[PDB]
């Protein structure tokens, strides 16, 4: 019925980002309702499909031998539905690495098992996807404060290992969020909080940073922006919808062969920032991709 | 000389009325694909379902060595097309069936090389 029902999901409207709301409890009118999924399709296949359908509408840089890392790729099922969707979406030749605290079987080129804080990489990445989440973070009996844990790692990983021009999609919820991560959204040419139509009855959203500039283009107060996010969700019921899942004809991410250059910080002028902001440039070394997981030895 | 035979163990389990391995990852796709057995992207035709390869591999799923030198996996990182009528047990279908080395279709479920 709703025009938004034919889209893969709904992005936080710009006017909501410009407010200065106080943090309230998230109370979704459509809470408890579940979307009707195509027969035999898992919620996370539907969710990642809608996230990728939305990312197709942005100015993502898509170089040859694109580097994608996926955190929180495991599941209680012991398989990686989201990684299978990313492998389907990304151009052939894209290097896909995934990771989770718990063991799982994956379609990724390489999988690292352990706390994300143990994951180290010699190379920079073009796209970071995180579905990391702990359902125990949802505590309505205590103040909803900015969370650390894996968010501390993701903030440092973006600032140290994301290529300029690169993008991120980081899963958050009413209670699983970080003020510094919202602040870092101001270091991208554009950002939003995206809600998949199949999971519209959840406070879940993907914080998307599009085209990393490596410096703040706008100053964002993370506590205020999460309050703005909840205010938007509380006042804009989103109709549950699986409609976009039935047309996969234009699903694959187009290989744009985006230029990759190794420029120093002193060579990043306004002309380079313009190319980065349009998804026409990636700045990072193009050396071999090397990853590792630190192992604590004890007895 | 001893070697765990997971393939035989699963076939015997199904024969005894055992419930097929669950959580094989079914993909959304056009269902207008080539219909080949194992592909780089989902290639299900109107008579098939496409699944993430690793989730349909007995060896990957049971955390056991792949039966061949170097322990290479033909499914991990790929998509397996399963006839819709057999999609209730993708692991069993991949174990009990063979891919034609000429056309890439499942023998008995797409391969027409033996026709006149
Ligand atoms: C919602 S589940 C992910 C579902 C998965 N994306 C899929 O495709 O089905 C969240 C995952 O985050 C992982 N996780 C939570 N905290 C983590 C941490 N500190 N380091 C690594 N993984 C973590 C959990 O082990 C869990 O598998
Ligand atoms: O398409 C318009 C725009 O404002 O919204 C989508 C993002 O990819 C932005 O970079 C872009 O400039
Ligand atoms: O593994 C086969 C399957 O049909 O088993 C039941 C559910 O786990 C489905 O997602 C899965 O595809
Ligand atoms: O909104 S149109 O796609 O039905
Ligand atoms: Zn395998
Ligand atoms: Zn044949």
């Amino acid at each position: 019925a709703s025009s938004q029902a034919w889209q893969p999901g709904v992005a936080m409207p710009n006017l909501y980002k410009m407010q200065r709301m106080l943090l309230e409890k998230c109370d979704l009118q459509n809470y408890g309702d579940s979307a009707t999924l195509p027969k035999g399709i898992m919620m996370n296949v539907a969710k990642y499909t809608q996230l990728c359908q939305y990312l197709n509408t942005l100015t993502l840089a898509v170089p040859y031998n694109m580097r994608v890392i996926h955190f929180g790729a495991g599941s209680d099922k012991g398989v990686a539905p989201g990684t299978a969707v990313l492998r389907q979406w990304l151009p052939t030749g894209t290097l896909l690495v995934d990771s989770d605290l718990n063991d799982f079987v994956s379609d990724a080129d390489s999988t690292l098992i352990g706390d994300c804080a143990t994951v180290h990489t010699a190379n920079k990445w073009d796209l970071i996807i995180s579905d990391m989440y702990d359902p125990k973070t949802k505590n309505v009996t205590k103040e909803n404060d900015s969370k650390e844990g894996f968010f501390t790692y993701i903030c440092g990983f973006i600032q140290q290992k994301l290529a300029l021009g690169g993008s991120v999609a980081i899963k958050i919820t009413e209670h699983s969020w970080n003020a510094d991560l919202y602040k870092l959204m101001g270091h991208f040419a554009w950002w939003t909080a995206f809600v998949t139509n199949v999971n519209a009855s959840s406070s879940e959203a993907f914080l998307i940073g599009c085209n990393y500039l490596g410096k703040p283009r706008e100053q964002i107060d993370g506590y205020v922006m999460h309050a703005n996010y909840i205010f938007w969700r509380n006042t804009n019921p989103i109709q549950l919808s699986s409609y976009s899942l039935f047309d996969m004809s234009k699903f694959p991410l187009k290989l744009r062969g985006t230029a990759v250059m190794s420029l120093k910080e002193g060579q990043i002028n306004d002309m380079i920032l313009s190319l980065l902001s349009k998804g026409r440039l990636i700045i990072r070394e193009n050396n071999r991709v090397v990853i590792s997981s630190d192992v604590l030895v004890n007895n | 000389a001893f070697a765990v035979d997971a393939a035989k163990a699963y076939k015997d389990y199904l024969a005894s009325g055992g419930q097929p391995i669950t959580n094989c990852v079914k993909m959304l796709c056009t269902h207008t694909g080539t219909g080949q057995a194992i592909t780089v992207t989902p290639e299900a035709n109107m008579d098939q379902e496409s699944f993430g390869g690793a989730s349909c591999c007995l060896y990957c799923r049971c955390h056991i060595d792949h039966p061949n030198p170097k322990g290479f996996c033909d499914l991990k990182g790929k998509y397996v097309q399963i006839p819709t009528t057999c999609a209730n047990d993708p692991v069993g279908f991949t174990l009990k069936n063979t891919v034609c080395t000429v056309c890439g279709m499942w023998k008995g479920y797409g391969c027409s090389c033996d026709q006149l």
